[PDB]
């Protein structure tokens, strides 16, 4: 069916004329890609784009031992 | 003999507690060293992991 071989490539080239993502999204693709974009961040964490690690650690304080001896 | 050897073996017990103190604080300071590096090593992947 090479007449069908040409007819699924030629209506693939029409999909390669794109402006803003989906062609017939409407309220469908706008809600779904925003529902999924939250879920990759919801149970994952709150993370910005480029912020480095900012913290500070304190070690164990070295106490002394009192000892009258001999 | 015992009262001489009571002070003899005591000062070998006094120096044991200073070998143990000198390596414990040297190591407990060192355990926080790479753990400071680990969390920055952790965080530089997580901002990469969120984008990919």
């Amino acid at each position: 069916v090479q007449k069908l071989f040409v007819d699924k490539i030629r209506e693939y080239r029409t999909k390669r004329q794109t402006s803003g993502g989906p062609v017939d999204a409407g309220p469908e693709y706008q809600q779904d890609l925003d529902r999924e974009l939250f879920k990759l961040k919801q149970m994952y964490g709150k993370a910005d784009m480029n912020t480095f690690p900012n913290f500070t650690f304190e070690d164990p304080k070295f106490e002394a031992v009192e000892k009258p001896q001999s | 003999i015992d009262l001489e050897k009571s002070q003899q073996a005591l000062v070998q017990k006094r120096h044991y507690l200073f070998d143990v103190q000198r390596n414990n604080i040297a190591m407990a300071l060192e355990v926080t060293y790479r753990e400071r590096l680990h969390r920055v090593y952790k965080e530089i992947k997580n901002r990469l992991d969120y984008h990919i």
